[PDB]
């Protein structure tokens, strides 16, 4: 059961809080979705390989320059969030966050995660961008991000219908596996 | 931590930790601000709890058990006496005030309406320059106390089978060296995203919203305070490094 650590980076309304909890509890949190998260190690079989998964998270970290870095040492893999509501979420991957995962975390496999994919056919959300001369993040816009910036992946999430949360998890023990 | 605290605070919310005929008797918004107000109690005694299991049984097993200078034990868990006094004292404030709001026949069931003067006090005056103080410095040796457990852990067999004896219970998966370390970094910048959700959810009483207001602007000082001093630390850093 070899130890890997897992690090969730993003702008903080990517959902990055939201899918390390649907993942860790494996269920949608029926009475109260917690504010926080603090840690938690997975127990994670991928391809006949057991590992034990350390997830992480930066959220709050966001405005801390100083205070944001001292989560990635000894990173084995970086999930790189952005919301597929948000389509300014994914235009600030390749100049805010690509520059500094490469400069902490030299070598470490990026997956680009694209959260919420539930609201690309949602009718409110569609009708808030518009009102702004937008549209919600399509797909090969994401894969697009992820071959620019020099991803391993690109993958698509939802943390509240739960479809495809396992997969990326499980792709993620890969990639820190390699 | 102790058992009475771990059952009053064993649910997953304030909604299932009270009696549901007492739930039933409130309004839906008093219910979301309760369960806010529960997961920030709930995740201080968790810190607390941490900073117990660096100090007992990491910082003075080693000391007890290992044949090591007090030097090095230092640098792998620093301020943690001071942090656990820092905290412990804000742990003990908020279940003080959970138990006066209990109702009487009751160890379950309550209601805290005032919480922002609690956090006010707690993030302003002597006790916020003790945690200003105290974070700055711990983060500063943060590296350099993952790098000293890396070396140790690699180069002495005591320490080895100390540090696997130690960490084998199923209850200390989470509770590492190296991940106590990232916990107690990490919790300071929790302050904001509870405080910012109780507030959400605290506008009834005017009073209570402005306490929360003030006590939110109180903490983002804190915490740029702390982030504008921090410098890494390094062992064995020349002093021509550290001008350049
Ligand atoms: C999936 C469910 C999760 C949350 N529910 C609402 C809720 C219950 N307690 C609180 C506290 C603060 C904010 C929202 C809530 C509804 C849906």
């Amino acid at each position: 059961a070899i130890r890997k650590k897992l690090v969730i980076v993003g702008d903080g309304a990517c959902g990055k809080t939201c899918l390390l909890i649907v993942f860790s509890k494996d269920q949608f949190p029926e009475v109260y979705v917690p504010t926080v998260f603090e840690n938690y190690v997975a127990d994670i079989e991928v391809d006949g390989k057991q590992v034990e998964l350390a997830l992480w998270d930066t959220a709050g970290q966001e405005d801390y320059d100083r205070l944001r870095p001292l989560s990635y040492p000894d990173t084995d893999v970086i999930l790189m969030c952005f919301s597929i509501d948000s389509p300014d979420s994914l235009e600030n991957i390749p100049e805010k966050w690509t520059p500094e995962v490469k400069h902490f975390c030299p070598n470490v496999p990026i997956i680009l995660v694209g959260n919420k994919k539930d609201l690309r056919n949602d009718e409110h959300t569609r009708r808030e961008l518009a009102k702004m001369k937008q549209e919600p993040v399509k797909p090969e816009e994401g894969r697009d991000m992820a071959n620019r910036i020099g991803a391993f992946g690109y993958m698509e999430c939802s943390a509240k219908t739960k479809d495809g949360v396992r997969e990326v998890f499980e792709m993620a023990t890969r990639a820190a596996l390699q | 931590s102790m058992e009475m605290d771990e059952k009053d605070f064993a649910a997953d919310s304030w909604s299932l930790a009270v009696d549901s005929s007492f739930l039933q008797q409130h309004k839906k918004e008093v219910m979301k601000q309760q369960d806010v107000i529960y997961e920030l109690i709930q995740t201080e005694l968790h810190h607390v709890r941490t900073l117990k299991i660096m100090t007992r049984l990491f910082r003075t097993g080693m000391l007890e058990e290992l044949h090591l200078e007090p030097g090095v034990v230092q640098g792998l868990f620093p301020c943690v006496d001071e942090l656990s006094d820092i905290h412990t004292r804000f742990l003990s404030q908020l279940l003080e005030r959970r138990r006066q709001a209990l109702c009487p026949g009751s160890t379950r069931n309550f209601v805290i309406h005032r919480l922002g003067d609690l956090l006010i006090s707690q993030f302003s005056g002597p006790s916020a320059e003790q945690m200003c103080k105290t974070y700055s410095e711990f983060c500063s040796r943060h590296s350099k106390a993952l790098k000293l457990y890396k070396e140790l852990y690699a180069r002495d067999k005591r320490f080895q089978q100390f540090i696997r004896k130690v960490t084998r219970p199923a209850v200390l998966k989470r509770h590492g060296v190296q991940e106590c370390i990232l916990l107690v970094t990490q919790r300071i910048t929790k302050y904001p995203l509870l405080i910012s959700r109780i507030l959400q959810h605290s506008h009834g009483i005017e009073e209570e919203r402005q306490d929360l207001t003030t006590a939110l602007g109180l903490v983002k000082e804190l915490l740029s305070n702390v982030d504008e001093g921090i410098y890494q630390l390094e062992k064995g850093a020349r002093l021509q490094e550290i001008y350049n």
